[PDB]
RNA sequence: AGAGAAAUAAGGCCUACUUCACAAAGCGCCUUCUAAAUGAUAUCAUCUCAACUUAAUACCCACACCCACCCAAGAACAGGGUU
RNA sequence: UCUAGAGUCCAUAUCAACAAUAGGGUUUACUGGAUCAGGACAUCCCGAUGGUGCAGCCGCUAUUAAAGGUUCGUUUGUUCAACG
C-alpha cells in the first residue's frame, strides 16, 4: 500500500542510503525486512504531512531527525 | 420444418390455364431418412437441429465410423447428411422417412446445391469482362484482365476478381414454385431451373 | 523457508486467479489493473522473459460506465480487408452487440505491443453477467478492489445522514412546495 | 500570425500576467 | 422546514457560502443538490432559492449530471451506465474523424463550470479526454 | 431554414431555442423565417 | 471551521495522528532493549549484511563470494574486515545504519581467494561514409572475496 | 490457487493441537503434504535452511 | 397501398429457340428479402447539448481409406461413385 | 459576414456591388483511348426533411444521404468543343 515515489523519496528523508540493487534483492529475497522498510518510509511520510500540517517549528517527528557528519 | 434431399433428374415443360408456359425441374426422393437429432441448447442457442441422408450408396466404399453410426441406427448409409435448422416441436424420430408428398402444390420452396464446376476460368468467362477488342493491334491481349488495381496502392486489394477455379460451390436458389407431386414415383416439380447437374442431390 | 529445490521454485512462480468486478467501474481503470496482473508487473519477481503473468477474471462486464458522453463519441473501426469494408461504429453500439468487447479492446490497448500479448490475452476472461462458470469459480485466491467508488443515490441514503446534512435554505410558505 | 521559435515560446508562457487574487469573491459579498 | 440553526458564517448572500462550501462541492454530493429542485427534476426558481448566478449554473449542471447519473430515480415526470455527462445523450456526433495528435478532438468530460473545485492531486483534473 | 452564422429574429413571436445540440429560431406565426445555425 | 460533509471537504485521505513523543519514545526503549536481549543470548541464525564497498552495495550473508572489478593489493588469502554496513538482518530482527552502522555493533569477514583477469571485452567504433573504424579488446582486472563471517554485538 | 487447472499450487499446513509447525508447497495436495513433513522434519531437527551457519574460525 | 410489364446487375440452368449435339453456350429461361406530448432553469411558454415519452436470415458441418477403374470433379494434388 | 442597392410595398423568395474571412494558381514576352476500376462528397438521379412568391406534380433555393447508377453516335485529336 505505498507507491514508489514515497519508498525512494521517503526512505532518503530517513538517510539510508540503500540502492535500488539491493532494495530489489531485499524485496524478493528478504520480504519481512522490506516490509520493515515500508513500515519506516510509511512513517515518516505521515511525520512529513503532520509537520507541513501544524504551524510553525513544533517538535520534530522521532524519525525526522538528522543525524550529521 | 425439416426439407428433403433429393436428386435432380431434368426438366420439362407444363403450361398453365391463363395460357403461358413455365419450364419446370424434377426432383426425385430417394431414401429420405432424419438421421439425427441435436437439441435446442446443445446448439448453444440458435435451434433444433435434424440431419437428413439421401441416396443410398454402397458399404463397402466407408469408412469405419459412418458405418457404425449407421449400424447403430439401423440404415444403409447415405450419401450427402444435410442439417436442418427446425423448432422444437417440429421434431421426428431418427429412422423415419420422409417422402414427396412432404410438400404441397401452391407454395414456394427454397433448393441449395452444388453448382457445376467449370474448372479453371480466365476472367471473361468468369465474372462477364469485356476483354480487349481483336485487330487494330491488340497483340496478345484478347481475353485478358485490364489493370488489377490502381497505382498508389502497391498491392492488390483482397477480393479482386481474377482468374481462378469457377462453379462447384454451393449456392442456393430462392422462390421456387412447387406445381406436381408425383406421390408414386416421389417427384416433385419445381418452378425454374435449380443448380447442380443432372443426377446430384439437392437440398 | 526450508521448502525443497523444485518445490520453492513451485511456489514463487506459481499463477494466481484475481477475481476483479466491473460494475460501474470504467473500462480503462479495469483495463490498468487488468494489464499490471496479466503482465507480471505486481511480482516483485517479475521479468519479461520468465512469463510470470497471473490470471484475470473480470465479470460483469456488461455493467461498465463511460465517463461522460463517450457512449455516443468513442468510435471503435474496423476494417475487413476488403474495398469499402471500414467499418466505424459507435461505444452503445459495440457495447450492444458484443458486451464484452470494450473492455477487452481496453485490456489489449494497454498491454505491450509483443509476440506474448496474444498469450497474456489467452489469460484474461471476460463474463459479461454475473454467472461464472464453476471451473473457475473454484479457482479464484484474491478480489482485487474496485478502481471507481461507486457514488449512492438518494434511493439509499437513510434518514439519519438525511437529516445530519443541513438544510441549507429556506422556502417561502406560500410558494406551493 | 507566424509560429515563434521555440524557446521565445516558453519565455511568452513564463512571464504571462498572472492577476492578483480579490481578498473575497463579489458574489457572496459586496 | 427552514435553515438548520447553526450557520458557520451568518450574514452572507448565497446559501452556499453561508455553510463555506463555495468551492466545495461535486455533482455526486446529491444531499446538497436534492433541496434546490423541484419534486420533478427542474431546479427551482433563482429568486426563491437565493444562490448567486455563479452558484445557481453550477448546481444547474450538477443536478443536470446527476440526473444522467440516475443519482435521483424519484423525481421523474411521474441500459448504458453514464456518469459525468455534460451534453445529454441524444444531441451528441460521433467522432468519426479524431485528428491527428497536434489537433485532436478529445471528448468533454465533466463540466468546466465546476473548473474551480478544491484540488487534491498534483496533477489538475482533466475536463477532456 | 435558412442556414445562416449569426441567428437573428425577426418578428416578435419566434423564439430562440437550442435542440438536437444547434441553435435555432422558431416561429409559429410567419413560419418563413425559421433558421439553423 | 465547520462544513456540512460532502465528497470534498475532506481529502480522500485519513487523517492520521501521530502517537505522543513521551509514551513513543518508551515504546521504542521497550522493542530496543527486546531486540537486545534476543542478540544476547543468541537467538538468531544466519545473518545478512548490505555491504558498502568498492562503489557498489552488495547484499550478501556467510560462506558467500563477490567479485570486485578493481585490484585490491592483498595477497592471496588475506583475511580482511568491511566497513560500512548499511543494514544487517536476522530472521526476526535487521538492524538499520544512519547511514552506517558503527564499528562496534557489526563485524563482516572476507578473504581473497582469486585474483585475475576478467574475459576480453572489446571496444568497436565505426561511422558509416567516413572510412571510421576502430577496434579495442581491454581486460579489466578483478578480484574475488569470500565473505566468512557476519557477526553481531549487542551494543544497543 | 488453481484448483481445476493443470498447474495448481496447494499449501498444506500442518497443525499440532491448533498450533502450526510447518507449512508447504506443492502441485498435487498429497505432495503439498508430503513437504509440510518435510519441512516439518528439518525444524525439529534443527537443520533449517536459516541456521546459524558452521563457525569455521 | 397494391397488381402487371420491361431492362439492367448478381447468381444459376439447358425443356424448348439459337450456335451446336453423350456436352459447352446466348440471342433463351428461372430466382433475388427532423415534426410531436409532458415540462423546468425563467412557475405562462419552450421537441430537451434539462430530467423524461415518442419515430437479414440462409449456405457449409460424418477425425482416421486411396492400389485400380469411371466421373456431370479436375492443370497436378484434391473431390463424387464402384451393390 | 454589414445589409446597402434593387426587386409593382419589403434585404432575407433572389442577385447581392466594394470590402473583409476563408480554401485554391498565373511559365513565358521584353498526353489521350481500351480494360479493370479504389476513393471523397463540394449530389446529376434515386431516398428523407424545411420554406417557398410551387395556392398543386414539377420549379426554386436549404439540410441530410455516397448502399446503387451515372447511354449510344457524326466531325476532330494540347487532348476540348459542337451537333443528333
Ligand atoms: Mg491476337
Ligand atoms: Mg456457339
Ligand atoms: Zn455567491
Ligand atoms: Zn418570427
Amino acid at each position: 500500500g505505498l507507491k514508489y515515489p514515497a519508498l525512494i523519496g521517503n526512505l532518503v528523508k530517513c538517510q539510508v542510503e540503500l540502492n535500488r540493487k539491493v532494495l530489489a534483492d531485499l524485496a524478493i529475497y528478504e520480504p519481512k525486512t522490506f516490509k520493515s522498510l515500508a513500515a519506516l518510509a510509511s512513517r515518516r511520510r505521515h511525520e512529513g504531512f503532520a509537520a507541513a500540517l501544524g504551524d510553525g517549528k513544533e517538535p520534530e517527528g522521532i524519525f525526522s531527525r538528522v543525524v550529521q557528519y | 420444418r425439416v426439407g428433403l434431399i433429393a436428386l435432380k433428374l431434368g426438366m420439362m415443360p407444363l403450361w398453365t390455364k391463363d395460357g403461358q408456359k413455365h419450364v419446370v425441374t424434377l426432383l426425385q426422393v430417394q431414401d429420405c431418412h432424419v438421421l439425427k437429432y441435436t437439441s435446442k441448447e446443445n446448439c448453444n442457442g440458435k435451434m433444433a437441429t435434424l440431419s437428413v441422408g439421401g441416396k443410398t450408396v454402397s458399404r463397402f466404399r466407408k469408412a469405419t465410423s459412418i458405418l457404425e453410426f449407421y449400424r447403430e441406427l439401423g440404415l444403409p448409409p447415405k450419401q450427402t447428411v444435410k442439417i436442418f435448422n427446425i423448432t422444437d416441436n417440429a421434431a421426428i424420430k431418427p429412422g423415419t422417412p420422409l417422402y414427396a408428398a412432404h410438400f404441397r402444390p401452391g407454395q414456394y420452396v427454397d433448393v441449395t446445391a452444388k453448382t457445376i464446376g467449370k474448372g479453371f476460368q480466365g476472367v471473361m468467362k468468369r465474372w462477364g469482362f469485356k476483354g480487349q477488342p481483336a485487330t487494330h493491334g491488340q497483340t496478345k491481349t484478347h481475353r485478358r484482365p485490364g489493370a488489377v488495381a490502381t497505382g498508389d496502392i502497391g498491392r492488390v486489394w483482397p477480393g479482386t476478381k481474377m482468374p481462378g477455379k469457377m462453379g462447384n460451390i454451393y449456392r442456393t436458389e430462392y422462390g421456387l414454385k412447387v406445381w406436381r407431386i408425383n406421390t408414386k414415383h416421389n417427384i416433385i416439380y419445381v418452378n425454374g431451373s435449380v443448380p447442380g447437374h443432372k443426377n446430384c442431390l439437392v437440398k | 523457508s526450508s521448502f525443497s529445490r523444485a518445490p520453492q521454485q513451485w511456489a514463487t512462480f506459481a499463477r494466481i486467479w484475481y477475481l476483479l468486478d466491473g460494475k460501474m467501474q470504467p473500462p480503462g481503470k479495469l483495463a490498468a489493473m487488468a494489464s499490471i496482473r496479466l503482465q507480471g508487473l505486481h511480482k516483485p519477481v517479475y521479468h519479461a522473459l520468465s512469463d510470470c503473468g497471473d490470471h484475470v477474471v473480470i465479470m460483469n462486464t456488461r455493467h461498465i460506465a463511460f465517463s461522460g458522453n463517450k457512449w455516443e463519441q468513442k468510435v471503435y473501426s474496423s476494417h475487413t480487408g476488403y474495398p469499402g469494408g471500414f467499418r466505424q461504429v459507435t461505444a452503445a453500439q459495440l457495447h450492444l452487440r458484443d458486451p464484452v468487447a470494450i473492455v477487452k479492446l481496453a485490456i489489449y490497448g494497454m498491454l505491450p505491443k509483443n509476440l506474448h500479448r496474444r498469450t497474456m490475452m489467452e489469460r484474461l476472461h471476460l463474463f459479461p453477467d454475473e454467472y461464472i462458470p464453476e471451473d473457475i469459480l473454484k479457482n479464484l485466491v484474491e478480489e482485487l478492489p474496485q478502481p471507481r467508488k461507486i457514488p449512492k443515490r438518494l434511493d439509499e441514503y437513510t434518514q439519519e445522514e438525511i437529516d445530519a446534512f443541513p438544510r441549507l435554505w429556506t422556502p417561502p410558505e406560500d410558494y406551493r412546495l | 500570425r507566424r509560429v515563434m521559435h521555440f524557446q521565445r515560446q516558453k519565455l511568452m508562457a513564463v512571464t504571462e500576467y498572472i492577476p492578483p487574487k480579490p481578498a473575497i469573491h463579489p458574489s457572496c459579498l459586496p | 422546514p427552514k435553515e438548520s440553526p447553526n450557520p458557520p458564517n451568518p450574514s452572507g448572500q448565497c446559501p452556499i457560502c453561508r455553510w463555506n462550501l463555495k468551492h466545495k462541492y461535486n455533482y455526486d454530493d446529491v444531499l446538497l443538490l436534492s433541496q434546490f429542485i423541484r419534486p420533478h427534476g427542474g431546479m427551482l426558481p433563482r429568486k426563491i432559492t437565493g444562490l448567486c448566478q455563479e452558484e445557481h449554473r453550477k448546481i444547474e449542471e450538477c443536478v443536470k449530471m446527476a440526473h444522467r447519473a440516475g443519482l435521483l430515480p424519484n423525481h421523474r415526470p411521474r441500459q448504458l451506465n453514464r456518469y459525468l455527462t455534460r451534453w445529454a445523450p441524444g444531441s451528441v456526433k460521433p467522432i468519426y474523424k479524431k485528428g491527428p495528435r497536434w489537433n485532436r478532438v478529445r471528448m468533454p468530460v465533466g463540466s468546466p463550470l465546476l473548473r474551480d473545485n478544491v484540488c487534491y492531486s498534483r496533477t489538475p483534473w482533466k475536463l477532456y479526454h | 431554414f435558412k442556414n445562416k452564422t449569426v441567428l437573428k429574429k425577426r418578428c416578435k413571436d419566434c423564439y430562440l431555442v437550442k435542440r438536437r445540440g444547434r441553435w435555432y429560431v422558431y416561429c409559429k406565426t410567419h413560419p418563413r423565417h425559421k433558421q439553423r445555425q | 471551521g465547520y462544513v456540512p460533509k460532502t465528497s470534498l471537504s475532506s481529502p480522500p485521505w485519513p487523517e492520521v495522528v501521530l502517537p505522543d513523543p513521551v509514551e513513543e519514545t518508551r515504546h521504542h526503549a521497550e522493542v530496543v532493549k527486546k531486540v537486545n536481549e534476543m542478540i544476547v543470548t543468541g537467538q538468531y541464525g544466519r545473518l545478512f549484511a548490505v555491504v558498502h564497498f568498492a562503489s557498489r552495495q552488495w547484499k550478501v550473508t556467510s560462506e558467500d563470494l563477490i567479485l570486485i572489478g578493481n585490484e585490491l593489493d592483498l595477497a592471496c588469502g588475506e583475511r580482511i574486515r568491511l566497513e560500512k554496513v548499511l543494514l544487517v538482518g536476522a530472521d526476526n530482527f535487521t538492524l538499520l545504519g544512519k547511514p552506517l552502522l558503527g564499528k562496534d555493533l557489526v563485524r563482516v569477514e572476507a578473504t581473497v581467494i582469486e585474483k585475475t583477469e576478467s574475459w576480453p571485452r572489446i571496444i568497436m567504433r565505426f561511422r558509416k561514409r567516413k572510412n571510421f573504424k576502430k577496434k579495442r579488446i581491454v581486460t579489466t582486472p578483478q578480484t574475488v572475496l569470500r565473505i566468512n563471517s557476519i557477526e553481531i554485538a549487542p551494543c544497543l | 490457487s488453481g484448483g481445476t487447472t493443470a498447474l495448481p499450487l496447494y499449501f498444506v499446513g500442518l497443525y499440532c493441537d491448533k498450533k502450526l509447525i510447518a507449512e508447504g508447497p506443492g502441485e498435487t495436495v498429497l505432495v503439498a503434504e508430503e513437504e509440510a513433513a518435510r519441512v516439518a522434519l528439518r525444524k525439529l531437527y534443527g537443520f533449517t535452511e536459516n541456521r546459524r551457519p558452521w563457525n569455521y574460525s
